[PDB]
């Protein structure tokens, strides 16, 4: 808070944005943005019904 | 004071990258930044600035 | 041995038991492309941002 009285906020000194945790990876599927998951099965499980 | 100065001047400061994700377009430079490293010899330790 | 020749019903019962056990096994038997071939490995991952 300045002596004038104007309040200094975070937005006055920075840009706040919902971004990513890790920016060092570009994943594209046929040229379009995408994210994937790998399923690793279990022990004693049926790979067909799973 | 000696302990605090040793802690300050024997650190592993992580500088970062001169151009890193999210980087600007048409960016053609990528390098790491070195700021500080842990001391290695007693000669370096004896040169720590106390005041 | 050779005493099953005198007792065909015992042989047929043994065959039926074998077939039933095989059906039960096929009903609940894990399937996969390959079994655990690689030796076990443990991965320790640490992140130091910057
Ligand atoms: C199920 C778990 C139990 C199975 C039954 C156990 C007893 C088997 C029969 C043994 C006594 C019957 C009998 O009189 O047989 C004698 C032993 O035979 C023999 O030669 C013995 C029978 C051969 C082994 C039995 C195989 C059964 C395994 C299947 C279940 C698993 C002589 O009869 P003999 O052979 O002289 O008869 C005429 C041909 N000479
Ligand atoms: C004279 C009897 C011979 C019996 C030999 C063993 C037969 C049973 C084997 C079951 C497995």
């Amino acid at each position: 808070v300045q002596q004038d009285g104007s309040q200094v906020l975070l937005r006055d000194v920075a840009r706040v944005e919902l971004g990513a945790e890790d920016y060092s990876t570009v994943a594209r599927y046929n040229g379009k943005p995408a994210a994937g998951i790998a399923i690793k099965l279990a022990a004693g499980a049926n790979a067909l019904d799973t | 004071d000696v302990i605090s100065q040793i802690k300050v001047q024997n650190n592993q400061i992580s500088g970062g990258q001169l151009g890193g994700m999210p980087q600007a377009a048409d960016q053609q430079l990528n390098a790491s930044i070195i700021v500080q490293t842990r001391l290695q010899t007693p000669e370096e330790f004896g040169k720590i600035l106390l005041k | 041995a050779n005493y099953f020749i005198d007792r065909p019903v015992f042989a047929w019962v043994l065959a039926i038991i074998m077939m039933l056990a095989g059906g039960l096994a096929i009903m609940n038997l894990p399937v996969a492309q390959y079994p655990q071939i690689a030796p076990p490995t443990i991965t320790v991952s640490a992140t130091y941002p910057g």
